[PDB]
């Protein structure tokens, strides 16, 4: 019955600072040390910091080291993490860790992580632009084509295809959060290449924090450039 | 529920000719402490600058040299390990056919040989701990002090030790140990004597096992926590004590290395009773699940 | 610093894998304080081997770990469907410090192999009226999903304002990924092409879009 709960993640803005908590139980919190560990959205995991049973000692990963403090308060049975000037890359889920039973060479409790997402961006509806379908992007008896939502704020945004009449070959992607804080993902659908010039394809792209609704239709590339 | 050990940090070794205690945890010296402790003594002088160097050069890799040392006894660790499971739980003595004299005669062969890994792997080690001692002396000669050498670092040093000493508390591990030694007495006597009455040798075994290590590991925790009480009463002694605004060069030579030692002693033993306590606490879970499956 | 991983291990239900985690003569090479954890989406990631060799308690004996030299390994036999999920190396580092692997994604195999379908798409017309320019490289029905993309820029690599997705599951059990490339509308008319590496289970396929 041990369990460990992050805390305090969210949309936090560059540049400033922000504590994360872990509430420990199950275990004699005052006992053991303690690590934080972060996972960037497409990369692994990185070690930052350890402090140990009483919280007299803190050290740090070399890539982090300056940029947070980690500490407890074993009054509370609970560990703090102190990012000092939060940058992009600090867009990641944050796990708190149990030093392991076995010995101080391992961790045998994990918490389930709390997401950080790091933007200074107010609500912004999104541009749609089409990905048409052309010459490179038709392949024997099939043609790809798409909408590319981009540069909207908070998550999420619905997309349909023809009002919902189009299903089969659909596939939306999950979004991207970028360099600017802003959200993109594209949505594509597969259909018969000899059916693109009788039939007109278009996205219905719903950004409800915005209240946004844009219909573009997806045509054809006609000639060249 | 629990029923079996599942850390043996609790055994220590200590050297024959120079008398140094190593611990299965990092800093495994109490000497390292003593020298992270001289880290903050230099910050304060100009002249014993060049000691981060040393600190981060030698110091450091002393420590990384101990732990690697430590970790190449993970072999023999496990092999003790699992005759300490076995001696412990009667379900699991019962699928092996060796008596538990036999057993615990490996065990005692097994203990030794780990024990003793953790020693001759770190004899390089401890020797170096005796060269950075001599260089920190000689880097406190390049004080330009002579007979007025200020003490405002040491007993600065001493009023933050005061407050760090308050924060473990020595009066709840006081009291755990004593009623703790109480009741394992107690049960001793207890089991000794129901003994011949109840045919159920492998249990009591169990129980008599649990016993024997619980009796070694109040030992290691009584010998800490009168040596942490040892260096807490000296150093308040000395914040009690004269006050002089200055000293010569080699009384402040023995100033820094008297409280480093003291204070490197504490932590190392505050270390030390940290894990102990966590292990009394299980062995004591342990022992009262076997009670039950005796009297049960 | 960091431990490398391989990206993608495989095999079917009921036989063997073996992950590998190369060190440097500073973590894995140095102590034998390797550790390795399981971690499945949305899970709170699980310690199943420490010290190199040892199991905690609830491990099953199909787990395995081993070490030579700077490289650690881990090898599961008799896969199951639970097996399916990324798997980290950590080591001690020195110093107070750890280091943990890039991360292997296990894939316990329930339908063939099959490499991935690359589309490429260059800025829209509309984009490029707008001061903007974004390249759109869309990656369909690979599995096992596990994905490498890379972009170059007139034949020479180019990361900066790359951002990619991780595989989606399609309703085929298939998986698909998209990677975007941002640019100025100036650097995409000085360049005579660019173009989208794809690599999947060994093999690489690109593809090429050009301003002309």
């Amino acid at each position: 019955q041990v369990q460990l709960v992050e805390s305090g993640g969210g949309v936090v803005q560059p540049g400033r600072s922000l504590r994360l908590s872990c509430a420990a139980s199950g275990f004699m919190f005052n006992s053991y040390g303690m690590h934080w560990v972060r996972q960037a959205p497409g990369k692994g995991l990185e070690w930052m910091a350890f402090i140990s049973y009483d919280g007299s000692d803190d050290y740090y990963g070399d890539s982090v080291k300056g940029r947070i403090t980690i500490s407890r308060d074993n009054s509370k049975n609970t560990l703090f993490l102190h990012i000092n000037s939060l940058r992009t890359e600090d867009t990641a889920v944050y796990y708190c860790a149990k030093e392991s039973n076995y010995g101080e060479n391992a961790f045998d409790v994990w918490g389930h992580g709390t997401m950080v997402t790091v933007s200074s961006a107010s609500t912004k509806g999104p541009s749609v632009f089409p990905l048409a379908p052309s010459s490179k992007s038709t392949s024997g008896g099939t043609a790809a084509l798409g909408c590319l939502v981009k540069d909207y704020f908070p998550e999420p945004v619905t997309v349909s295809w023809n009002s919902g009449a189009l299903t089969s070959g659909v596939h939306t992607f999950p979004a991207v959060l970028q360099s600017s804080g802003l959200y993109s993902l594209s949505s594509v659908v597969t259909v018969p290449s000899s059916s693109l010039g009788t039939q007109t394809y278009i996205c219905n792209v719903n950004h409800k924090p915005s209240n946004t609704k844009v219909d573009k239709k997806v045509e054809p590339k006609s000639c060249d450039k | 529920s629990t029923n079996t050990t599942d850390n043996i940090d609790y055994f220590d070794i200590s050297d024959e000719s120079n008398y140094y205690l190593i611990s299965q945890l990092r800093p495994h010296f109490s000497n390292i402490y003593f020298f992270d402790e001289f880290k903050r003594y230099a910050s304060y002088h100009t002249e014993i600058k060049r000691y981060e160097d040393i600190h981060k050069t030698k110091v450091n890799s002393l420590l990384n040299e101990a732990s690697r040392a430590i970790g190449i006894c993970n072999r023999a660790k496990n092999t003790v390990k699992g005759l300490i499971n076995i001696l412990e739980n009667p379900q699991k003595f019962k699928t092996q056919r060796e008596s538990y004299d036999v057993k615990l005669r490996q065990y005692e062969e097994k203990k030794e040989a780990f024990r003793g890994c953790l020693l001759n792997k770190n004899r390089k080690n401890l020797d170096q701990i005796k060269k950075i001692n001599n260089e920190i002396r000689d880097l406190l000669e390049k004080l330009k002090c002579s007979q007025d050498c200020q003490t405002n670092v040491y007993f600065d040093m001493i009023k933050i030790y005061l407050v760090d000493f308050k924060k473990m508390p020595y009066e709840n591990y006081d009291t755990f140990i004593k009623q703790y030694k109480n009741s394992y007495l107690s049960g001793v006597d207890m089991i000794r004597k129901i003994e011949k009455q109840i045919d159920n040798p492998v249990t009591i075994n169990a129980i008599k096992f649990t016993q024997k290590e619980m009796g070694y590991i109040i030992d290691r925790f009584e010998y800490h926590l009168q040596k942490v009480k040892h260096s807490i009463d000296q150093v308040t002694a000395l914040s009690d004590g004269v006050k002089p605004k200055q000293v010569t060069k080699n009384r402040l030579k023995e100033y820094y290395f008297n409280i480093g030692n003291y204070y490197s002693i504490f932590k190392f033993g505050k270390d030390s009773l940290n894990m102990l306590n966590k292990a009394l606490i299980h062995k004591e879970k342990i022992v009262h699940n076997l009670l039950g499956e005796l009297f049960g | 610093s960091a431990l490398t991983q391989p990206r993608s291990v495989s095999g079917s239900p009921g036989q063997s894998v073996t992950i590998s985690c190369t060190g440097t003569s500073n973590d894995v090479g140095f102590y034998n304080f390797v550790s390795w954890y399981q971690h499945h989406p949305g899970k709170a990631p699980k310690l199943m081997i420490y010290d190199v060799t040892e199991r905690p308690s609830g491990v099953p004996d199909r787990f395995s770990g081993s070490k030579s030299g700077n490289t650690a390994s881990l090898t599961i036999s008799g896969l199951q469907a639970e097996d399916e999920a990324e798997y980290y190396c950590c080591s001690y580092a020195g110093t107070y410090t750890f280091v943990f692997g890039h991360g292997t994604k296990v894939t316990v195999l329930g339908q063939p192999k099959a490499n991935p379908t690359v589309t490429l798409f260059p800025p829209s017309s509309e984009e490029l009226q707008a001061n903007k320019a974004t390249l759109v490289c869309l990656i369909s029905d690979f599995y096992p999903g596990a994905v490498t993309v890379a972009w170059k820029a007139d034949s020479s690599p180019v990361k900066a304002g790359v951002e990619t997705t991780t595989p989606s599951k399609q309703s085929n059990n298939k998986y698909a990924a998209s990677s975007y490339l941002s640019l100025t509308p100036e650097q995409w008319k000085s360049h005579r092409s660019y173009s989208c590496q794809v690599t999947h289970e060994g093999s690489t396929v690109e593809k090429t879009v050009a301003p002309t």
